[PDB]
């Protein structure tokens, strides 16, 4: 399991627990998965910015 | 001013940004051709004059 975890890829909800981040209870009746996957863009609309670069 | 009030041509600078948004690049490179050209062009409103 340790070997699998070292390179295995988890979802955003599982990642966010490192910083004690959890989905608000008021969102439990809505489809937040689509908003997470296809509606929050991590790339500037105009193009690529020098600052917005994830190592 | 006369040309502005009778000409049907409209200058919409968002055309340039839309095309540049689909350029294929790598995020580990120091230089970005798409970002640099947009910086030099700097789409503004006073291009009419």
């Amino acid at each position: 399991l340790a070997g699998k975890i070292m390179l295995q890829d988890v979802n955003t909800v599982q990642l966010a627990r490192v910083v004690n981040l959890a989905v608000p209870d008021t969102w439990m009746s809505l489809d937040f998965d689509s908003m997470f996957k296809h509606h929050v863009k991590l790339l500037p609309k105009d193009g690529r910015h020098l600052n917005t670069d994830i190592p | 001013v006369l040309l502005q009030r009778i000409s049907p041509l409209q200058i919409d600078p968002t055309i340039i940004s839309n095309t540049m948004s689909t350029v294929s690049e790598s995020t580990t490179q120091t230089l970005s051709p798409a970002s640099s050209i947009l910086g030099k062009l700097r789409p503004s409103n006073s291009d009419f004059s």
